[PDB]
């Protein structure tokens, strides 16, 4: 059978200019989490959104007897139970069936945050109950305009590191649709001397500090303790030599302080963008001063 | 190479008819009327023949009034934009284009062949040479319009025509957008949906190749590679990006598809530092003669089968805003 088409509503991303409040307890707003914990859609949100998200989730109350949903009509939101039992209804051809039943547990509806569809189902309260809504809209929008500004603050972080200054719009991009975040208390530690070298850092926030134990100094011995070679801030990087090199990382690294990083993998930025030494040569007026920043004394 | 003759070649004529679009180009008395093939469940499109030339075209019809509700007024006034700005061998062709009071009337390019979908869906599935042959004009037709920073993104078997020639030719470009940077619209159809678009992660080209490896899945096999009944699952198997493919599959074809169907944009084929030639370059394109098929000079393997009367209102309406056209 020929497969329509689906679209949700559009939306302008980029931030039109700050211009939804429902109360939640502790209690149900930690039950709210459990109950999405498993919806693909909620599934992998950052802490952040997922915030937002139910703070969005409006109140139903629905008396006994009442239509939660009726099959075929036509979706906007999704529902988390609060309170209250309920029967589910599937009508299949000239057939309906008392399929099952809720006891203040549960949620559905799950594809109307997708885009307007037909219910599949009935649902009726068999009791005075009350259950959490979110409406597409407002779900598409909190997420997108989330995603949208990550994006430009992870440009911007990428844009100001020099070493990708030769770098297209185009080829930033491909890297902040796969670059990760990490979060580090103070004190512990993110490189470790010694192990393999398979990604760098950009730091968003915080400081990092650079230890080295010397005695990779001169023919067996020394030092044997700890010595801090630089100590980086926000908008700075560490483990740079990933991208040049293959040996093991010199140095360690730790969070000094709350710290947030960018972590990008070498291997996956290769494949994007080819090895970083032809970056760093694009621009040939910059190709030596790159270089004795990479390889260079301090 | 001339690839990039080409393209360069192409991307300039295409701004300049962009940043200047053919307004009202041809007159509606200088075709005539034929048939009435066009309801289905949206838009009025009538056959029609032309005057001096005396050709044939899909004229489609489009009340300026009409317009305003339904689900967008732009996803059109950008689409007619688009069609008159581009020109490839497999895209379908906005011959001429017109509106006052009536207005908006597309004079679509017609061929007299069949349907994709139908034809797939009869014989069941398509042998790998015969698939690799359609593939060959997607894929040319997509590095063209990336090429513009354009993604189609409603790749399907249901959205493509066979040509009396035997060759592809793409329809429907409801969904099309120029996208320099990223975009967001969950659009397109369930079976055929990127993991970024399900998610709202944002995304531009690379919807359209993965697009592509369920497109020469489905050839191959005769059904699309994340299928269910329920769409929840269809989504839910289409962000695990497992995928099992059936025996009769070549090795080739499956390492092709793996890295079309790259949930992981740091793996997937036209996404990574190459480009479109990660595909072009594969090894279930070595038999492919890329010029050839795009000058049509290779044997397609299958050459396909071949009312009322409205009126204007003697009187311009929603003129006052559809100016661009």
């Amino acid at each position: 059978t020929r497969r329509v088409s689906v679209c949700a509503e559009t939306f302008n991303p980029d931030e039109e200019e700050e211009d939804v409040v429902h109360p939640k307890t502790d209690e149900q707003r930690c039950r709210l989490q459990e109950a999405c914990k498993d919806i693909l859609l909620f599934k992998n949100l950052d802490q952040e959104q997922l915030s937002q998200v139910l703070d969005a989730m409006f109140e139903k109350i629905v008396k006994t007897d009442e239509h939660v949903i009726d099959q075929g009509d036509d979706g906007d939101n999704f529902y988390v139970i609060e309170r209250g039992t309920y029967d589910i209804l599937v009508t299949k051809d000239n057939q309906t069936r008392s399929v099952g039943q809720y006891d203040n547990r549960g949620s559905f509806g799950e594809l109307a945050l997708m885009y307007n569809t037909p219910r599949a189902a009935t649902i009726i309260a068999t009791s005075e109950g009350s259950l959490w809504g979110l409406d597409r809209v407002t779900f598409r929008r909190i997420i997108v305009k989330n995603n949208a500004k990550k994006r430009k603050m992870f440009e911007s972080f990428i844009e100001s590191v020099p070493l990708f200054k030769s770098l297209e719009m185009s080829e930033r991009m491909k890297i902040v649709d796969v670059i990760g975040e990490k979060i580090y208390k103070d004190g512990e530690r993110i490189i470790a001397q010694g192990e393999k070298a398979d990604s760098f850092y950009i730091i968003e926030s915080g400081e990092v500090s650079i230890l080295i134990r010397s005695k990779t100094k001169s023919n067996k011995n020394g030092g044997n303790q700890e010595v801090e070679i630089a100590h980086c801030h926000k908008g700075q990087y560490f483990g740079e030599l990933a991208l040049v090199t293959n040996k093991p990382r010199a140095a360690s690294a730790y969070g000094v302080g709350d710290v947030k990083c960018l972590v990008m993998d070498v291997q996956a930025f290769e494949r994007l963008l080819g090895p970083c030494m032809d970056i760093m040569k694009r621009n040939i007026s910059h190709y030596e001063e790159q270089l004795v920043k990479m390889f260079g004394s301090n | 190479e001339s690839v990039k003759e080409f393209l360069a070649k192409a991307k300039e004529d295409f701004l300049k008819k962009w940043e200047t679009p053919s307004q009202n180009t041809a007159q509606l008395d200088q075709f005539d009327r034929i048939k009435t093939l066009g309801t289905g469940s949206f838009g009025r499109v009538m056959l029609v023949k032309h005057k001096e030339s005396g050709n044939h075209y899909a004229m489609k019809i489009l009340d300026k009034q009409k317009v305003v509700k339904l689900k967008q007024i732009e996803h059109t006034l950008n689409e007619k934009r688009i069609l008159q700005a581009v020109n490839f061998p497999f895209l379908v062709k906005l011959e001429f284009s017109f509106k006052d009071n009536s207005n908006l009337y597309m004079v679509m390019e017609y061929v007299a062949g069949g349907e994709m979908f139908s034809h797939l869906r009869r014989i069941g599935r398509f042998s790998e040479p015969h698939a690799r042959f359609y593939a060959a004009q997607i894929v040319l037709t997509f590095e063209y319009l990336h090429s513009l920073d354009l993604i189609y993104r409603d790749l399907k078997p249901e959205n493509l025509l066979i040509d009396q020639q035997g060759y592809i030719q793409v329809t429907d470009f409801g969904f099309a957008k120029r996208v320099k940077g990223r975009t967001w619209t969950l659009c397109g159809t369930p079976e055929y949906l990127a993991p970024e678009i399900i998610l709202s992660k944002g995304y531009n080209k690379a919807v359209d190749w993965w697009a592509l490896g369920v497109l020469i899945y489905e050839m191959a096999a005769g059904y699309p590679p994340f299928f269910a009944d329920q769409p929840i699952q269809i989504y839910e198997k289409i962000v695990s990006g497992k995928v099992r493919f059936p025996s009769h599959f070549s090795s080739d074809l499956k390492d092709l598809l793996r890295n079309l169907l790259q949930v992981d944009l740091t793996k997937r084929f036209g996404n990574l530092k190459n480009g479109v030639n990660d595909i072009k370059n594969h090894k279930w394109f070595a038999t492919t003669d890329w010029i050839a098929i795009y000058q049509r000079k290779v044997e397609a393997p299958f050459i396909p089968k071949f009312e009322e009367e409205i009126r204007v209102s003697i009187n311009e309406k929603c003129g006052k805003e559809f100016t661009e056209f």
